[PDB]
RNA sequence: GGUUGCGGCCAUAUCUACCAGAAAGCACCGUUUCCCGUCCGAUCAACUGUAGUUAAGCUGGUAAGAGCCUGACCGAGUAGUGUAGUGGGUGACCAUACGCGAAACUCAGGUGCUGCAAUCU
RNA sequence: GCAGUCAAGCGUUCAUAGCGACAUUGCUUUUUGAUUCUUCGAUGUCGGCUCUUCCUAUCAUACCGAAGCAGAAUUCGGUAA
RNA sequence: GAGAACAGAAAUCUCCAGUAGAACAAAAGGGUAAAAGCCCCCUUGAUUUUGAUUUUCAGUGUGAAUACAAACCAUGAAAGU
RNA sequence: AAAUAUGUAAGAAGUCCUUGUUACUUAAUUGAACGUGGACAUUUGAAUGAAGAGCUUUUAGUGGGCCAUUUUUGGUAAGCAGAACUGGCGAUGCGGGAUGAACCGAACGUAGAGUUAAGGUGCCGGAAUACACGCUCAUCAGACACCACAAAAGGUGUUAGUUCAUCUAGACAGCCGGACGGUGGCCAUGGAAGUCGGAAUCCGCUAAGGAGUGUGUAACAACUCACCGGCCGAAUGAACUAGCCCUGAAAAUGGAUGGCGCUCAAGCGUGUUACCUAUACUCUACCGUCAGGGUUGAUAUGAUGCCCUGACGAGUAGGCAGG
RNA sequence: GGAAUACUGCCAGCUGGGACUGAGGACUGCGACGUAAGUCAAGGAUGCUGGCAUAAUGGUUAUAUGCCGCCCGUCUUGAAACACGGACCAAGGAGUCUAACGUCUAUGCGAGUGUUUGGGUGUAAAACCCAUACGCGUAAUGAAAGUGAACGUAGGUUGGGG
RNA sequence: GAAAUUGUUGAAAGGGAAGGGCAUUUGAUCAGA
């Protein structure tokens, strides 16, 4: 017998492959597994890790977010890498010329980038151009802006968006939400 | 029925330190507490205002707020299986500066001075405290100290 | 606790700046090994003087061999032991060739006759009785008579085999 | 040391040998029914299995740990022969969180060469003479998995103190015999 | 029928299963209960310090 | 070094009984128009510093003094206690091992130290 | 409920022939309680009648010891179911 | 405790000692002596706004309490409260 | 005023120096808080460890507990009832305690070998009718903790001790002699002379004799002993202490150190070895799991593949996964 | 006075007997011996020989023997229980579907998204095509009237993968 | 044309159940080379 100081047979808790059955995503995962194994590039390692992520862990990255990242000082000529979907954003009116590598481009985002004069390329094209992730800039979308997130941690004095189907007066606003009816939260 | 009041079971805890009753001496009010100071909590039974709860007697915390006659103290209270942050508003009579950190600040000053003098003299640091080491070899002389032989004594009552 | 050896143990009551070179107390301990000897030394020192192992140190431990291990001697042994209901001082006499053999006999006899375990016994003193007629126990006196002879009746020989064919005899 | 003892005796003094700087501790009690504080101390000394042994550098801080776990371990002062045989036969290094046998000096050099330890005898030296990098060398050494003693424990009952005719506690010099029989 | 009233048995084991976690000390702790007059002045002090630092970039 | 004002620690400073105190200071002390307060100029208030005194306050000293304070290989490694055993004992309880370790008791020593400011034989 | 230990006293004298205060040590499970472990998809709930066996803390019978046992009667006790 | 007409054990007056052995609404515990007790003077902070905190605690509620902020006040010579 | 338990600290979110902001604060750049810039990286400021650390969501079962050591309340107590800390059983097999939920040992993938734990080694039954010093004889012996009971009080049973005494200037025991006088001492009583009772506790002769140790008398008288002697000639006496054994010790079907049986034990106390054997420990193989890695540089179709390395494996309720 | 021996400990001293294991499968490594060739006990067994070539080994099965083994399910702190169900066997026999939802995951598109109420069409309940709306989202807050999200490089500081 | 249950035949075992686990003997039977 052994006085175990930790749980036995504990799985790492991290994805080692995509849950997706997408054959093209599996091919990309194979390519970047080879790259992360035989290039020693931290970019390649993090891209391989990101290729496994679920949909909520790959929030969309908007072209406006990409434009701000390019407005970062010294990053104007870097290849923007998004392991996920790049979405269009009409709230921005001046998009710069840049090369963006992404899993997916929406029609509007691809049109905006190409019209501004850049190119939308796949992750394998990115791997061919920069096998060590040279001059890359990895962008991630907002994870905690999801609708599900605001209901997380709900409780007294948390301000955490009660789970509710109908909103308005008469819907969870009277007792426990104001001092005039019992107490406030 | 049962009784769990605010000052329950404080009978001896909040006593006045026999033959030290009466007015609080002025050094207690002349102490100065700044945010980040480390203070031990010991309630004064003669000062009923700004009093800590009995749980915080003997607890050491960090001052986070300073007011006219009180300080705010941060205590990590064990609740269930984790520690919760607690903010006590304690009049200065119930707190004093913790000497567990004035000595540490003196040690920090001494370490900085020793590092400066070492960088001036040569190459040696030895700046970490070490536990009590096993004793080195020694020679014990018998000159004037011839070993005296003891034996266990016989039993007797002497009552 | 086992076959016994005698040790001299000298301890110091560790020195300080105020009192260097403390009084170097010594005892003679009967123990089966040096660890037990030092443990017993500190036990008795805690019984005698204001000191403990943490505040003292063993200056020396030396095995004391019998000076004449092949000379038959009579030993007077003064012991103090705890019975089931009290503490008692006793004097006994043991004939043997060494102090360690006499002490082993003493422990065996105390266990056999008073159910006194090792933990319950203090060896106050062991001293050779140099002169006959200073022996005051009959069970030792009877072995000090001139030209002592005695037979060994009813000799029981151990058989190596399960069965014997002879109906053996106990002559000696 | 021998000549210092002789010289003190000739001068009429007593040579008090330096207190031992190294102990070897072996867990002699199973993993059931252990109070939480001694259990934690055993885990921190890496004795998580019966007949698991480790070297401990003697200070007040570790002497108190040995005091806390006295009823569950047999410990003492290991000799150079005991240490050499332990490292030679049951010497394993912790490399990438793995138990790798010390079958080559390159294995020791790759993990401890930054401390000046280049060989199995370098490691043995760092253990026997408690050097500046004793902590790193000892932690590199995987806990020694000894067998039950070949000639038995020498006592009918293990779980009283060595002084009381048992097996646990400080058995200062007899730990060499016990560990050699266990090796 | 009467039953058990109370016991703390097994409670420390349950708590230590997931451990007694220290509460994640942060830099820049909250100013929740800090004296509001001090907080009002500190807001302006931080405003002025940021202004001075930005203006120092020439 | 004395003394005063303000103090810090709050008896090593307190308490009982005696003795002494140069200089200054403090004090008692002298007076009742005014401010003020009293049954009562006793206290409190105001005035003089003059009429007098160290009697008391105060300060220091004395006492095989009470108390208090300090230390002790004094008691005592005692009481107690953490840990251990398929130890003892019918039990009550006790012993031993690895550790921690009092209080009373006894003995000896001590009896305010000190900060700022001012003043003084 | 039954049995001891001590022995102030009772017993004309005499603590213990027979008793025995104040105390104290026990045993038993034929009292009654205490508890709620078993049984509530059910162990037939008083007593008597009948019949067998067991225990001994022995009423009688056998043989004995002691007595404040002259005899007679009786009492205490032993081995004994 | 020592004294003073009626006046004594207890009306009132005076001095001495008095670490609280009294009192502070109530139960008990704690606390308090130029006070937290007694007497006197002035008063309404037992007010307004809404937050933070402690105990119970799920770190919900309620009760109770603590320290501030913004006012308006009370008292005091004032610091303050 | 402990022991145990318990809060905090042992640094880079630090320390030191200079000076920026503010409506706060101060008599006042005085301070407060937050900073710019500069200096300090071998021990960055104790030990030990760290199948990594931190974090989030969502759901199952559960919400009758019980036992052991220790602390502890009610109760006479309880296999009772209620708390504290821990370890356990529930949920757990395995070796041992004959047997048993909880005790001891040890926790469990499938096997091999070795060594052990607790417990044992006369036979059942694997293993010394081992060694060694003692103790015990029971016409109810005793024979391993939890645990399956026994007490006060006793015993020239036997053993070992403590203390005080007597003794070759003759100890104790044994047989025989004496055991007086003052004196029926005084008093209570109808009578009480040494002896139903109170006080006085004396001497002469004395080796020695008590105003009395008992028997006896209505009181006497009379035997008797303390006390001293004759004979023998060396150890003896008293009160205690605690070991084993015995008495105390009585229940119901016939029966339980587990049984047999065991007596310089096969019992009790103790010590030394040798030996036996757990699913424990050590080494190896194989299965699976987990982890860390190698390998699309081709034929080479199994990169979810092949391969290398290390560690691990108990399980009710329950969850998940692969089939 | 000079030794010896015991006891304890050490040797990278030598050597005999016994048992279990032989994993791996070109080479690569670390070594040793040798001047060097090479050889080796050095990153896991080979060499030589015999018998048999089938029920001989082995499997299965019945029985015998040694030791072990209480009746499952269930409620329960505790079941083999003198607790409950069960004489036996076959077949049937119990977390389903639906409306609306939380988390997580996959997929499509993405500031939008949802063709299928309906229309068109059809090889006819299929597949294929489609307008206007509507639902949810893109704005919140307030009881409501109502108002309604850039001082700044959509801010500053600390940490932060890349 | 199953099982429970049953007849006959054949084989085997059988001192107050039977059934099971490990291991091998014996009998029967059989695969692989
Ligand atoms: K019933
Ligand atoms: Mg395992
Ligand atoms: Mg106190
Ligand atoms: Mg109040
Ligand atoms: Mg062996
Ligand atoms: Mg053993
Ligand atoms: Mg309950
Ligand atoms: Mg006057
Ligand atoms: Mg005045
Ligand atoms: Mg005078
Ligand atoms: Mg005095
Ligand atoms: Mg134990
Ligand atoms: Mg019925
Ligand atoms: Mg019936
Ligand atoms: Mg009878
Ligand atoms: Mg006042
Ligand atoms: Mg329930
Ligand atoms: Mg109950
Ligand atoms: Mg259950
Ligand atoms: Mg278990
Ligand atoms: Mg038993
Ligand atoms: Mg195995
Ligand atoms: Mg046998
Ligand atoms: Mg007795
Ligand atoms: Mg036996
Ligand atoms: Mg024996
Ligand atoms: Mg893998
Ligand atoms: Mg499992
Ligand atoms: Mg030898
Ligand atoms: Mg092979
Ligand atoms: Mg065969
Ligand atoms: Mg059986
Ligand atoms: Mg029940
Ligand atoms: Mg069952
Ligand atoms: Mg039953
Ligand atoms: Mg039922
Ligand atoms: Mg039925
Ligand atoms: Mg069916
Ligand atoms: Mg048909
Ligand atoms: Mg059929
Ligand atoms: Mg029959």
């Amino acid at each position: 017998g052994i006085d175990h100081t930790s749980k036995q047979h504990k799985r790492s808790g991290h994805r080692t492959a995509p849950k997706s059955d997408n054959v093209y995503l599996k091919l990309l995962v194979k390519l970047y597994t080879f790259l992360a194994r035989r290039t020693d590039a931290p970019f390649n390692k993090v891209v391989l890790k990101a290729l496994f992520l679920s949909k909520i862990n790959r929030p969309p990255v908007s072209v406006s977010r990409i434009a701000r990242a390019l407005k970062q000082e010294g990053a104007a000529n870097k290849t923007v890498v998004v392991v996920g979907t790049v979405t269009d954003d009409a709230r921005i009116f001046e998009f710069p010329k840049t090369t963006v590598a992404a899993l997916r481009f929406t029609a509007g985002a691809r049109a905006k980038i190409v019209k501004a004069g850049g190119e939308c390329i796949t992750l394998d094209q990115l791997a061919v151009r920069a096998p060590k992730g040279q001059n890359t800039l990895i962008l991630r979308g907002p994870r905690n802006s999801r609708e599900a997130v605001r209901h997380f941690g709900m409780g007294p004095h948390k301000g955490k968006a009660p789970r509710i189907l109908s909103t308005g007066r008469k819907f969870e606003r009277a007792r426990g939400r104001r001092r005039s009816k019992g107490f406030k939260v | 029925g049962k009784s769990h009041g605010y000052r329950s079971r404080t009978r001896y805890m909040f006593q006045r330190d026999f033959r030290k009753h009466g007015a609080v001496h002025l050094s207690t009010y002349l102490k100065v507490y700044k945010v980040g100071d480390i203070v031990d909590i010991k309630a004064n039974g003669s000062i009923q205002k700004g009093m800590p709860h009995k749980f915080y007697q003997g607890k050491t915390g960090v001052v986070y707020n300073v007011t006219k006659s009180s300080v705010g103290v941060i205590i990590n209270k064990m609740v269930g299986n984790r520690y919760l942050e607690k903010r006590l508003n304690l009049r200065v009579e119930h707190i004093k500066h913790s000497k567990c950190r004035q000595e540490f600040l003196e040690r920090v000053k001494a370490n900085a001075a020793k590092r400066a003098e070492a960088k001036a003299q040569g190459v040696a640091v030895q700046l970490k405290r070490q536990p009590a080491q096993p004793r080195e070899s020694r020679i014990v002389s018998t000159e004037g100290n011839v070993p005296q032989t003891l034996a266990p004594v016989p039993y007797e009552t002497f009552i | 606790m086992a076959h016994f050896k005698e040790y001299q143990v000298i301890g110091r009551r560790l020195p300080t700046e105020s009192v260097p070179e403390p009084k170097l107390f010594r005892m003679r301990i009967f123990a089966s090994n040096e660890v037990i000897a030092k443990s017993r030394y500190w036990y008795f020192l805690q019984k005698l003087h204001k000191v403990k192992k943490a505040s003292g140190e063993i200056v020396s431990i030396n095995q004391i061999n019998e000076a004449h291990p092949t000379k038959v001697k009579n030993f007077g042994v003064w012991v103090r032991y705890d019975s089931r209901s009290g503490t008692h001082n006793m004097y006994k006499e043991i004939r043997d060739v060494s102090r360690v053999a006499a002490v082993e006999t003493l422990y065996q006899d105390m266990a056999a006759r008073h159910r006194a375990r090792f933990r319950s016994i203090h060896i106050l003193k062991v001293a050779e009785i140099e002169k006959t007629a200073d022996v005051k126990r009959q069970y030792v006196k009877q072995f000090l008579t001139k030209d002592l002879k005695f037979p060994l009746p009813h000799r029981v020989q151990k058989s190596t085999k399960t069965f014997s064919y002879k109906r053996p005899s106990t002559f000696y | 040391i021998i000549q210092a003892k002789r010289d003190a005796k000739a001068a009429g003094s007593y040579y008090v040998e330096a207190q031992h700087k190294l102990v070897f501790v072996v867990r002699i009690k199973g993993i059931n029914k252990i109070p939480p504080k001694p259990r934690k101390v055993l885990q921190l000394l890496r004795l998580t299995r019966i007949n698991s042994g480790t070297f401990v550098k003697v200070t007040k801080a570790t002497l108190e740990l040995l005091k806390l776990i006295e009823p569950y371990v047999a410990y003492g002062y290991p000799s150079y022969s005991t240490i050499r045989q332990l490292v030679y036969k049951r010497g394993f290094g912790k490399i990438n969180k793995q138990r790798v046998p010390l079958s080559d000096n390159a294995i020791i050099e790759a993990n401890l060469g930054k401390y000046g330890i280049l060989s199995i005898d370098d490691l043995i030296h760092e253990i026997i003479t408690v050097g500046p990098h004793f902590k790193q060398a000892n932690n590199f050494l995987w806990p020694f998995k000894l067998s039950n003693p070949s000639g038995g424990w020498g006592v009918p009952r293990k779980f009283k103190h060595f002084i009381q005719g048992g097996s646990f506690g400080n058995r200062e010099e007899f730990i060499n015999k016990l560990v050699k029989s266990m090796n | 029928a009467k039953s058990k009233n109370h016991t703390a048995h097994n409670q420390t084991r349950k708590a230590h299963r997931n451990g007694i976690k220290k509460p994640k000390t942060y830099k820049y702790p909250s100013l929740k209960g800090v004296d509001p007059k001090f907080r009002r002045n500190h807001k302006h002090a931080l405003h002025g310090t940021a202004k001075a630092l930005a203006a120092a970039k020439k």
